[PDB]
RNA sequence: CGCAAGGCUGAAAAAUUGACGGAAGGGCACCACCAGGGGUGGAGCCUGCG
RNA sequence: CUCUGUCGUGCUGAGGAAUCCCUAGUAAGCGCAAGUCAUCAGCUUGCGUUGAUUACGUCCCUGCCCUUUGUACACACCGCCCGUCGCUACUACCGAU
């Protein structure tokens, strides 16, 4: 009951997760992992890898001022911060919901910025690892973010905000692109210019200047348009010299200068590069009089080039460590040292034990790969229809042989022996070759998808389009018997090493396994949210377990099941792209896996509550009158120094304060608990109904309460001294608001009695005749009985 | 009698006598008295 | 919200002539909308508020018999 | 009498109305509080149940 | 049961932890009758007699139910409860074919 884990992992330079940085070092994001590479030799210098997380990561950045400690964003929702002398992840910020996608640095590095796809742009302190708050504008996700303190950023809804610090709010806004989206945002060093490229190609230019009046600190300076109409993916500035860069997610970058704003802005230079760049960023070396602009291309590539100002040259280059487009097959030879991967445009085959690649080809697609007995020559089936012979040891093509017209060769099988191999073609047939020369052809109805032979080579299998499998005998090509059962058409399948199970799976989401005798279904199981793409056994049953299986589904999973038990025994978590191939060890004891993150893988009360309520106010009151004396007998510097609570519910008075806390309990409540309060507590309830009748709000509660107490309490009151007084007060401040009051609205019925009078004379009739029988709201109320 | 509570309670047909309104002789659509 | 409509609407009146606001003439004048109809539910409200007001006023005398009772001892 | 009565097969959803909660406020209860009472449970007889 | 006398505590000992029940002709004591198509004689169901103590409040604990939508109009009051997702329309984005 061996479980498995992951130990080896390569095959890629920068994804397509954005925002590379430079420091002579090119800092990249892999699928999860942070690499960091030297761009002179191709070497790596080290990985950046947390344990705890398997979430990709997607946003990176450079702390100003101090280098060596680094901020990367995930997918999750997680900040990690890390150094680049020990690599280790120093702390971890998760206060997000979803998807960090921008991050931004302070001027002294202590206050961190990070906008999200759930649109919250959170800013960090570095002191006390705490988020200090949590800003919210934005109708739609937030793509750029910088530190003017003040904060500018901009959002898909084509908003560019300018945000406050100091009072957590914004202070101006503007939109750029009226049915657009303003998708990135450039700064200049000085902070006097910012451009924000919209989706038309379209690049607004903003000038700016370095609170109840007007206030206009942004000014849409103008417009103008690059050459490519794409979605502009980014924009960055240089350091120190006056140029810029802006790059959508296609094969040309454009470098501008800075010097109306179509003269103050033109275009230096068009770079063309190979593929679609993701991310370009700068890079100045000490002792160069160029530009290093370095970019990151989606076709899994590291550029860096020198661009001359007052053309381009391709200077240097990182593409050996990985593939470059995508990797389809994969195929370890029988000593389980060295492996060939088989990608869309090359072929690379790599040294386990140094996770490295030796040697390289160029094919033009790749479906199949295979190395054949003795591990000197690999055989590759491609779509254009044909089967190329390369090796190892001299490094170069030997053979090309037309095996189908233009049917793409989906299945590849060496013989168990090693004496032919057998390609199973897009056409409807399947091809014998020994060696290579044609032994035997196979027509067949349909098409043909995958096929394999069997361990003691006595029976092939087939996989077909019409949702079926066809199994006929090795040594004559009869019909031994076939299988039915799947809806989808059968994507793979593998038996096992004695031929005594069959496991096939289609695109159904499931897999069978059937008896390979009389062909029973031993079971069917449904273990995959999608399709579950290659299935493979592990051969060696020396160790007792050759009744296991893998098998790699297009939800990135891999799962381990035994047959016998028909039991899942393992779940591989790991791959965060649709993963294409798989093979085992001829060990067994390790397997490998690539997917479509172009990475491989080597797995080895209430009385009592208004009670306290006045006590607090009382104290606070206190503390008010006491802090007015002392700033009356001189203005010194002495802090009212409030209740915690006060100051946590955001400065309001103590009046306001047992105003909420009278007016949240129901009617009847409010009798019954002030029935509980005790005569100790009166004195201060009847000083907050005098200070609340002095600043009137809320005098009908005022009123009732007031009543409450003293007709419950008239005889304490007539026999007491000290309340005489705060009654004094309180009679003479609630007389004078009911006065007000009643002055006013009886002021507004009389006026609204005039106007209605004048309305029903400007109304009445104009003709005079002999009907004025022309000369009243009704309502229905019906009653039921 | 599990398996039956069981296909009773999913596919619920349960032979509860259901509260009729008092009226319903009198007032066959059953109107509010209310405004109208 | 009551006490804070009434008072705009105090100085609402207290600044415009009654001519004007009775020959006020907007196009957005028909049904329920009508000046005629607003005017009124106006009227109303504020003759309920002003009701409650007289009986709080009218209870409220209660603060000086308990300060003449207070001066008579 | 005829139809029903020919096996891509081999045991373990709907949703613009849905899923699960939280806080406050009520009402009821000798399966709750409160005040007391009384059983059983100690010894022997036995119906019954396991 | 009441009243009247003879004699005087003498293997001639009223039930632990726990758990359950009970609020007015109720608990409890007492006997008499019957044996009713199922059950019940190791008992069952009737019927009469004697007849109290203590609550009869409270949602504090333990729970259960219901409000936050509806179902009616005057006076009068109240005043936008809260979270995590699903499903739907639209918008753009990512990458394989």
């Amino acid at each position: 009951y061996l479980k498995f884990e992951p130990s080896k992992s390569f095959g890629v330079v920068v994804s397509s997760n954005s925002n590379l940085v430079w420091s002579g070092q090119a800092i990249v994001a892999a699928n999860e992992e942070v690499l960091v590479w030297d761009i002179k030799k191709g070497e790596l210098l080290s990985r950046w890898r947390d344990e705890n997380c398997k979430f990709r990561v997607t946003a990176i950045a450079q702390s100003r001022t101090d280098p060596d400690v680094f901020a990367v964003g995930y997918e999750d929702g997680s900040i990690r911060l890390w150094d680049s002398k020990i690599a280790t992840s120093v702390v971890s910020f998760n206060g997000h919901k979803s998807a960090i996608t921008v991050l931004a640095f302070d001027k002294t590095g202590v206050r961190l910025a990070s906008g999200s796809k759930d649109t919250d742009i959170i800013v960090w302190d570095l002191v006390a690892e705490v988020g200090q708050y949590k800003l919210r504008g934005h109708k739609d996700q937030v793509t750029g973010l910088y530190f003017i303190g003040f904060l500018l950023t901009t959002g898909k809804d084509s908003l560019i905000k300018l945000w406050d610090l100091s009072s957590r709010h914004c202070i101006e806004t503007h939109v750029a692109q009226a049915n657009g989206e303003c998708w990135a945002l450039g700064v200049s060093p000085d902070f006097t210019g910012c451009i924000t490229a919209g989706n038309d190609g379209e690049i607004t230019v903003w000038a700016l200047d370095a609170l109840s009046q007007s206030v206009n600190f942004l000014q849409n300076r103008g417009t103008l348009h690059r050459s490519s109409k794409e979605r502009a993916a980014e924009v960055v500035f240089h350091p120190l010299r006056d140029y810029f860069a802006v790059h959508g997610v296609e094969k040309s970058v454009e470098i501008w200068r800075i010097r109306e704003v179509s003269d103050v802005f033109v275009q230096h230079v068009i770079v063309r590069t190979t593929g679609k760049v993701r991310s370009v960023d700068w890079a100045l070396n000490p002792g160069v009089k160029d530009l290093q602009l370095l970019v990151g291309g989606t076709n899994n590539l590291l550029e860096l080039y020198n661009i001359v100002g007052k053309d381009y040259n391709k200077a240097l280059a990182v593409e050996l460590p990985g593939h470059r487009t995508d990797i389809r097959s994969v195929a370890i030879s029988s000593d389980d040292k060295m492996l060939a991967s088989a990608a869309n445009g090359s072929l690379k085959i790599w040294n386990i034990k140094t996770q490295q690649c030796i040697r390289t080809f160029d094919c033009g697609y790749a479906l199949c790969c295979a190395f054949l007995p003795g591990d000197k020559v690999v055989i590759v089936g491609t779509k254009e229809g044909e089967l190329q012979l390369y090796d190892v040891a001299s490094a170069s093509l030997l053979e090309t042989v037309n095996a189908h017209d233009g049917h793409a060769v989906w299945a590849l099988q060496v013989h168990p022996d090693g004496r032919s191999v057998v390609s199973g073609g897009a056409d409807k047939t399947a091809k014998f070759w020994d060696f290579l020369v044609q032994s035997r052809i196979l027509k067949v109805s349909d098409d043909i998808l995958s096929l394999r032979f069997s361990p003691d080579a006595r029976l092939l299998a087939v996989a077909l389009l019409d949702s079926t499998v066809k199994v006929f005998f090795n040594d004559t090509l009869k019909l031994y018997l076939n299988l039915y059962g799947h809806k989808l058409p059968v994507l793979s399948m593998d038996i096992s090493y004695d031929s005594k199970l069959i496991v096939t799976s289609s695109a159904d989401k499931n897999i069978r396994i059937w008896g390979l005798d009389f062909g029973d279904c031993h079971k069917a199981l449904f273990g995959h949210q999608d399709s579950i793409l290659q299935v493979a056994f592990i051969p060696h049953n020396s160790d007792g377990n050759g009744h296991y299986f893998f098998s790699a589904s297009k939800d990135r999973t891999i799962k381990y099941w035994d047959a016998d038990k028909f039991e899942q025994i393992q779940r591989i978590d790991g791959h965060h792209g649709e993963i294409w191939a798989l093979a085992v060890s001829h060990s067994g004891r390790f397997l490998v896996s690539a997917s479509h993150d172009k990475s491989i893988r080597v797995w080895e009360m209430a009385g009592e509550r208004i009670a306290e309520a006045l006590e607090l106010g009382m104290t606070d009151l206190n503390t008010i009158r006491e802090w007015e004396e002392a700033r009356q007998i001189n203005p010194n510097i002495a802090p009212p120094q409030r209740n915690p609570i006060f100051v946590a519910l955001g400065n309001i008075p103590a009046e306001t304060y047992v105003l909420n806390t009278l007016q949240k309990i129901k009617p009847a409540s409010l009798h019954d608990a002030l029935l509980v309060l005790p005569f100790s507590t009166i004195p201060s309830l009847l000083t907050f109904l005098n200070l609340f009748a002095q600043r009137e709000l809320n005098v009908p509660l005022t009123c009732r309460i007031l009543f409450f107490v003293l007709k419950t309490h008239h005889k304490q009151i007539v026999a007491s001294r000290t309340m005489r007084a705060t009654l004094e007060k309180v009679r003479a401040n609630l007389r004078a608001a009911l006065r007000r009051q009643k002055d006013e609205m009886g002021f507004n019925i009389a006026a609204l009695k005039v106007v209605s009078m004048q309305l029903r004379d400007k109304s009445v009739r104009e003709y005079v005749d002999e009907t004025w029988e022309e000369k009243v709201r009704k309502r229905a109320f019906a009653s039921l009985s | 009698i599990e398996e039956l509570i069981k296909r009773r309670i999913l596919a619920g047909e349960f032979d509860e006598v259901l509260r009729r309104r008092p009226d319903m002789f009198g007032n066959p659509h059953g109107v509010r008295r209310g405004l109208v | 919200t009551a006490p804070v409509a009434q008072r705009v609407l105090w100085a609402l009146f207290k600044s415009h002539p009654a001519n004007k606001l009775s020959s006020l003439s907007v196009k957005g004048a028909r049904g329920h909308k009508s000046l005629n109809e607003v005017l009124d539910a106006i009227k109303v409200y504020t003759e309920r508020h002003y009701k409650r007001i007289e009986e709080l006023v009218d209870e409220s005398y209660l603060v000086e018999y308990t300060l003449r009772e207070m001066d008579a001892l």
